[PDB]
RNA sequence: CCGGCGAGGGGAGUGAAAAAGAACCUGAAACCGUGUACGUACAAGCAGUGGGAGCACAGUGUGACUGCGUAC
RNA sequence: UGUAACGGGGCUAAACCAUGCACCGAAGCUGCGGCAGCGACGCUUAUGCGUUGUUGGGUAGGGGAGCGUUCUGUAAGCCUGUGAAGGUGUGCUGUGAGGCAUGCUGGAGGUAUCAGAAGUGCGAAUGCUGACAUAAGUAACGAUAAAGCGGGUGAAAAGCC
């Protein structure tokens, strides 16, 4: 805090309490006591639990039937008009999409849509696993995601 | 009808105006101006002021007919405090409160 | 994460003066003085739970010891004579025998004067 | 025409058509309840261990809790302080028969 | 059901009078204040005046066993420093013999505004006669 | 199974001890340290 | 003017050092 | 020469039973010119016992 | 309009709102008043609590008298 | 300092001694209703819940459970100008911290739930800042060189001219 180390008054004979700095936690516009610094919330996650939560997750979306694994999943035009109507068909509002390649046509056309999730099946998480309400995933990156998870 | 009239921030300190504001309540408004006419105080001159200004307001507006208004209800507030510094013996300060105060006075018939 | 606590020390101390209705002077307003009253009030409230259910023997047992009196015998006689009889009434019940029903006291004091001697 | 009966551990004395307050009796709303163990009947004629033959017969009315009751535990300089609410359970019955 | 208690209006108060000659003072004294008191009554409530009115005659001929008549001292203290005045038993009867009655019942009574009450229903006199015919006192016999 | 239905194993998190919040809490007015000696202070408690 | 442009805090402590006399022993 | 306590609301009152100003409630009419004035005191005209004697 | 060609106020008006009027969102508490109900001028003390009349309201308010009771 | 060496009144028994009986008397015991801890119970068939036994004064201190506040997710969800937070009442109910409903103000924001993180709860530190009391409408009004009048102006003049 921006201040003098003098102390205030001196230490006996005034009447006051005693006080040493102004800067002091008591004292108004001095001193946080157990002051906040910036600092790494992170934890460490082993990765047998963090593939054994995902492993998990993606056996509960069967069980709850919010996995529906497709084979293709492509929109031709980059048109987020379209892939509105990719998912009207499909009877689907809040989705995740996860696919195997790179698709960026299928990539722009979702980035406006705010319940629809487009990734490519290497950075799949826990919340978004869960924060969505149908999971689709094509055929080729149920075949990775598979794998990456032994 | 009730008619009000107000004097804020009047410099005198309320103690001292509520002396003279247990004079005249209740009274009919014309016994009530020549008790503060006689008597001797400097809220007397501020009170008068205000019951002779709720006479006229409730005459202008509100109607007419001076003679069977009373005072009803009369009732001195403390104003905001203006804060002044004596200053005393061996270097000490105190805080000189200039204290004023709220006078409201509301005539009926 | 920074905590204002206005809103919730109001309250709490809402609280503690609304329990000090009626009191005097500076122990209805202001809160320090108004807590330990209402601590204080609390802890009377406890101590007079257990003595309200003496200070009411107390008075049953002087009012039927009175209309014993009035009947002829004593309190301590008029009690023990009840037991010999094997009466079972309780002293509020023969308290309030004794300024309702007078008769029916007359009749519970013979009942006893008859069994004891 | 009253009786005396006693009940939750307290003795009552009652007239007809009167409700009286009682320790929470088990026995659900709206169902008629003797109390054989009768202490005295008086009336005119007075009738006093228990009585031979009269019955309190009541009617159930409700099952309440009570106005709320405060604990305060206190020890001064102690650092010592325990809250505590209680509300008792009762049982209302209206005397429909002397005996 | 609430136990009973005695109003202060609906309490209705007897006369009473007292020969208090040749009586053990307080022996006499705390008959008086049972029923000045008025435990006497199945009424009595302990927070109201259910006693009674009680004339007391002959205060001056009521007696103290023992050697108590010259040896009972009265201490008084008058509130300034000498103060402490004293006064025999029978230097009392000789001056106000009204005051040993009123002195010895007052000390049975209970203190504070409803005992100061309940000896306002003390009528003490010295001689036979009170003024009170018109309340018609009934004999107690003591 | 949604973000808001997760919880944790029973006796996974204990809360920990707060100190010095009053009576109720059995940590109040001393902060679990008795009364005046040398390990009661801030930083006090001899060394190893 | 009704317009209450006020004043502020405008000197320091001259002293608490202040008068001594009296004790129970020396 | 200093309060142990701090005096109430009541005690404050208290001593103010004694400060109520006192009204007139004797004005007394001049019998010439009708004017209200104090007992003794010449008019705000100057009128005094049906006289005009200040002007 | 009252006032001292004041200060302040009462109208009229603006505006959803002026109890948003500039000493201006909200407007708490201490503290200070007015009005009303009840209590209080023979009564002694941590001012409560238990009992409790009477009264005033539409259960609430007050609380005479009384037991116990030396704050944190 | 005042009885002041029964608590007092008072007592010739209302004092002692012996005997006997009754009664009073506590938050002890019993009755009645409730709640909690611990066990024994396979009583149940995760074991909750039941049945019985017994225990529940507590400082330091240890252990076990919660409450509420701000912030993140759940949340482009729900509530909300047909009235949010806040403030102020009232009522209802939880063993408690508390919770909810709502009348009036307020006039735009608030967040079930379940988790998550703490500037997370104040009556005290001769604590810190602001506000406001108290003494008290008291002391004082700062050299005891001194003022009085008549005009004037003014709403008002002991003080201005």
């Amino acid at each position: 805090v921006t201040g003098s180390g003098k102390k205030p008054w001196r230490q006996k004979g005034t009447g006051r309490a005693r006080s040493g700095s102004i800067k002091s936690p008591i004292w108004r516009s001095g001193g946080v006591t157990f002051a906040a610094r910036p600092q790494d919330h992170s934890q460490k996650v082993n990765k047998k639990m963090y593939r054994g939560a995902l492993k998990s997750i993606l056996s509960e979306l069967v069980r709850q039937d919010r996995l529906i694994v497709v084979e293709k999943f492509s929109v031709e035009a980059p048109k987020t008009k379209l892939l509105a109507q990719k998912l009207k068909d499909m009877a689907l509002e809040d989705v995740l999409i996860i696919t195997g390649e790179l698709d960026e046509n299928l990539f722009l056309a979702a980035r406006n849509l705010h319940k629809v999730d487009v990734r490519d099946a290497t950075g799949i998480d826990p919340v978004s696993l869960i924060a969505f309400d149908k999971v689709v995933m094509t055929a080729d990156a149920v075949k990775q995601v598979e794998e990456m998870l032994a | 009808m009730e008619t009000i009239a107000k004097h804020r921030h009047a410099r005198s300190s309320a103690q001292k105006v509520r002396l003279v504001a247990d004079l005249i309540r209740g009274k009919k408004v014309s016994q009530a101006l020549d008790i503060l006419t006689y008597t001797n105080k400097k809220a007397a001159v501020l009170v008068k002021k205000v019951l002779e200004s709720a006479i006229a307001n409730a005459e202008h507006n509100d109607g007419a007919d001076i003679d069977d208004l009373k005072v009803t209800k009369i009732f001195v507030d403390e104003g905001p405090s203006m804060k002044r510094i004596m200053p005393r013996a061996k270097g000490r300060a105190d805080r000189i409160l200039k204290r004023t105060s709220h006078i409201t006075v509301v005539v009926s018939d | 994460a920074r905590v204002k606590r206005g809103v919730i020390a109001r309250a709490r101390h809402k609280k503690i003066l609304k329990q000090a209705k009626g009191y005097y002077g500076a122990r209805s307003r202001v809160y320090r003085v108004a807590f330990q009253a209402v601590i204080k009030a609390g802890q009377y409230a406890y101590r007079d739970r257990r003595q309200r259910k003496r200070q009411f023997r107390q008075l049953w047992i002087a009012r039927i010891n009175a209309a014993a009196r009035q009947n002829g015998i004593s309190y301590s006689k008029f009690i023990n004579g009840l037991k010999k009889a094997s009466v079972e009434i309780d002293r509020k019940i023969l308290a309030d025998i004794a300024v309702f029903d007078k008769v029916a006291f007359t009749a519970l004091v013979e009942k006893a004067k008859a069994a004891l001697a | 025409m009253y009786a005396v009966f006693q009940s939750g551990g307290k003795q009552h004395r009652v007239s007809e058509g009167q409700t009286v307050r009682l320790e929470k009796l088990d026995i659900a709303t709206g169902e008629t309840v003797e109390f054989a163990e009768v202490l005295m009947i008086a009336n005119g004629e007075e009738v006093k261990p228990f009585v031979d033959g009269g019955v309190i017969k009541a009617e159930v009315v409700a099952h309440g809790r009570g106005e709320k009751v405060k604990i305060v535990k206190f020890r001064r300089r102690k650092h010592y302080r325990k809250q505590q609410g209680h509300r008792q359970w009762f049982t209302d019955v209206k005397i429909t028969g002397i005996s | 059901m609430k136990t009973f208690t005695a109003k202060p209006e609906t309490v209705k108060r007897d006369w009473y009078v007292v020969d208090a000659t040749g009586k053990t003072l307080g022996r006499l004294a705390t008959e008086l204040a049972r029923r000045l008191r008025g435990k006497h009554k199945a009424e009595y409530t302990p927070h109201v005046d259910t006693g009674d009115y009680i004339i007391v005659l002959n205060a001056d001929k009521v007696a103290v066993t023992g050697n108590k008549r010259t040896d009972k001292v009265y201490y008084h203290h008058t509130g300034h420093i000498g103060g402490i005045k004293q006064a025999t038993f029978e230097e009392m009867i000789a001056r106000r013999p009204e005051r040993v009655i009123e002195i010895a019942v007052k000390g049975m009574l209970p203190k504070g505004p409803l005992g100061r009450a309940m000896f306002r229903k003390l009528k003490v006199y010295a001689g036979n006669e009170h003024n009170h015919a018109a309340q018609q006192p009934q004999v107690l016999d003591i | 199974m949604r973000l808001n239905t997760l919880s944790p194993a029973e006796g996974s998190k204990k809360a920990g001890k707060r100190l010095g919040r009053g009576i109720g809490s059995g940590l109040g007015k001393t902060g679990g340290r008795g009364h005046k000696g040398q390990k009661s202070r801030s930083g006090g408690g001899v060394r190893r | 003017p009704n317009l209450q442009p006020y004043f502020s805090r405008c000197f320091s402590t001259p002293v608490w050092i202040s008068q001594a006399q009296g004790i129970r022993a020396g | 020469a200093v309060q142990q306590n701090k005096p109430t609301r009541s005690k404050r009152g208290m001593r103010r039973s004694h400060d109520a100003l006192t009204a007139v409630t004797s004005l007394s009419v001049d019998k010439t010119s009708g004017e209200k004035h104090l007992r003794h005191h010449i008019t705000a005209d100057g009128y005094y016992r049906g006289r005009k004697v200040i002007a």
